[PDB]
RNA sequence: GGGGCCUUAGCUCAGCUGGGAGAGCGCCUGCUGCAGGAGGUCAGCGGUUCGAUCCCGCUAGGCUCC
RNA sequence: GGGGCCUUAGCUCAGGGGAGAGCGCCUGCUCGCAGGAGGUCAGCGGUUCGAUCCCGCUAGGCUCCACCA
RNA sequence: AGGCCCAGGCGACUGUUUAGCAAAAACACAGGUCUCUGCGAAGCCGUAAGGCGAAGUAUAGGGGCUGACGCCUGCCCGGUG
RNA sequence: GAUAUUGAAUGUUGGUAAUUGACCUUCUAACCCGCCGCCCUUAUCGGGCGGGGAGACAGUGUCAGGUGGGCAGUUUGACUGGGGCGGUCGCCUCCUAAAAGGUAACGGAGGCGCCCAAAGGUUCCCUCAGAAUGGUUGGAAAUCAUUCGCAGAGUGUAAAG
């Protein structure tokens, strides 16, 4: 009841369900695997669960959408308890190209919910996707086209997964509106519109406060400029602006 | 920057000599052949660790 | 039909009045019928019926 | 009291520091917004000189200034 | 009056090593591209191997003081 | 045994105040609001016992600010509480 | 908050070899009642007795941390053409400084709070600035070569010597 204040009002929905997962693992003494919780929902769950222990794995290390195991003080989990299936996306690579937008659009097009798949990995040699094992056969059967490319899915082990723009700058403050303006190369008044409407996120939390102070190692997500990361804050200049470093995706 | 140091007779262990070096210029333990008045002869005296 | 700063679709009306001396080009919001700006301003002192 | 600056058309001020009295606004005219009108001893008075708001003489008045 | 701070390209700001970056403005190309435009680095005189970034002064703009009889 | 009138500032008003240089525009005020307080109330005095609060009980009691009445009382929760 | 006053049980979870911890709930008998009845007793005190409530909590003691101008003791520099404000406070060099030395002012100018493992020691050897004249790049100015050349250079760094 006195947890919601710490999160947003829309985020209440997840928090209610996150409390219902903790309820199970305490009383029934059994691990609860979840449906690839979003990077934000990782942060929320971590809080709602409390310290019921928690584990998280999205197949490869550095998956955005990862599935969480809520386990007690015993039954420390394995890599396959997360019920993850990796696939290699086969297509006529010489003729057609698959991009992240097309493959994401195709996954959604076959009716797959965002919670039923993790990250879509693009390397030089392979395009791979990670899904929940319960949906693996459905996705393999239905995902026959991505954009203009005819595609097929080959099952692989997680071990077979084939896993910047540094921009040293100065800002007046570490307010959100100031950092966005700097990163996105805009007027601050324009950046304030972005923040206020609800287009910027900070670690996948929608921050609508222009004056929110941004810390070192915060993934900002300006809808319109993509995504960028305050990696370094490096003291202050002669004329008193924060020496900073940005790295766009 | 430049720091205080002790040299110590590598024989008898007698902390015989303070001095100064620049650490950036001289980052590894300096040694010199300076008289130990315990031993009563020149010995190598190395910067104390 | 244009987009706003957030990316939402907005419709603007551009009125081009050919009235000699009083000719004007006026941009409005289509939803609110509110003048964004006009190439020539018309104060209430100049015209009691309509302000631009 | 002492210094300082201006007085100009209906109104308000330009005009180089003599080179030949103007603008804006208002007003009067016709047109359909336009041009075109009027209007001054350039505060007044009298020297300079080829012409003087213009140069100086010579008095108003108001401001600047302690 | 005194102190304290400021003066960089159109605009916003980076920056003892020979003055940049974005945006605007121009180049051709149709939400990104592709090269330009533009600087007495307030000024001055000097420290020196070179000064936007030393140092001393002059501007100007802000800021804080100018009290006690 | 009242001088009166016109106009303006301040305070609504009657009250109160620097005994002995200040009576006021200062205080109070009725009204407003905020806040604490479930009763061995909070608050306060006292080391405590014992008290006030109250022989009261949230329409009550304490504290802060505001000050009749009329119209009203905007923006800012980063800082501090 | 720990600990004493402070007990009994039931669970559950530690750690030692069945005892001792931790926490949850329950209990009543300590403790508490500014509740009721009865008595001491003509008594809104107090005490006793019996109910009831609450209960090992609270309260109180010791110890600990936090908060704490509510209160207490204090501190809050000197120079200074009055004090405040500004500036300054130790060290080095020069000038003032009156041809020994010393010498004041909120007198005139600058430095310092290091640096260097060689920029120290010694041995041997050497001579600098700049200019003229000639030179592919190459220019006033890089690199040669020639002549001239008390130093017009250099001496880690301020200045003087
Ligand atoms: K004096």
């Amino acid at each position: 009841s006195d947890i919601y204040q710490h999160f947003r009002k829309d985020e209440r929905a997840f928090i209610d369900q996150a409390l219902e997962w903790k309820r199970i693992v305490q009383e029934q003494y059994r691990m609860k695997l979840t449906d690839f919780l979003d990077p934000r929902e990782q942060v929320i769950l971590s809080a709602v669960t409390g310290q019921v222990g928690l584990a998280f794995s999205g197949g490869y290390d550095r998956a955005e959408r990862k599935r969480a195991i809520l386990f007690p003080e015993y039954i420390t989990p394995e890599e396959s308890d997360f019920e993850l299936q990796a696939f290699n996306v086969r297509y006529a690579d010489k003729f057609v190209s698959v991009d992240h937008r097309s493959l994401l659009g195709a996954l959604m097009g076959i009716g797959l919910k965002r919670q039923k798949f993790g990250d879509i990995v693009f390397s030089e040699t392979a395009v791979q996707l990670i899904v929940s094992a319960d949906t693996a056969d459905f996705v393999a059967a239905q995902l026959t086209q991505a954009g203009k490319a005819a595609v097929s899915l080959e099952k692989i082990d997680l071990s077979d997964l084939n896993i910047v723009e540094i921009r040293d700058d100065t800002v007046s403050s570490l307010r959100l509106d100031a950092v966005c303006a700097s990163m996105s190369r805009q007027s601050r008044q324009k950046s304030q519109t972005l923040v206020k409407n609800g287009l910027v996120k900070v670690n996948w939390k929608v921050v609508e406060d222009p004056s929110y102070i941004v810390a070192e190692g915060d993934m900002l997500s300006i809808r319109g400029f993509g995504r960028c990361s305050l990696t370094k804050i490096e003291g202050k200049t002669k004329k008193d602006k924060w020496r900073v470093t940005f790295e766009r995706q | 920057m430049r720091v205080n140091i002790t040299l110590a007779c590598t024989e008898c262990g007698e902390r015989n000599y303070i001095s100064k070096k620049n650490k950036r210029n001289n980052p590894d333990r300096v040694e010199f052949k300076k008289y130990c008045p315990r031993d009563k002869k020149s010995t190598l005296h190395r910067e104390t660790k | 039909k244009s987009r706003n700063e957030i990316g939402d679709e907005t419709v603007r009306k551009l009125y081009v009045e050919i009235m000699g001396r009083h000719s004007n080009i006026i941009l409005t919001d289509a939803a609110e019928n509110v003048i964004i700006d006009g190439l020539k301003h018309l104060s209430p002192s100049m015209n009691s019926y309509r302000t631009v």
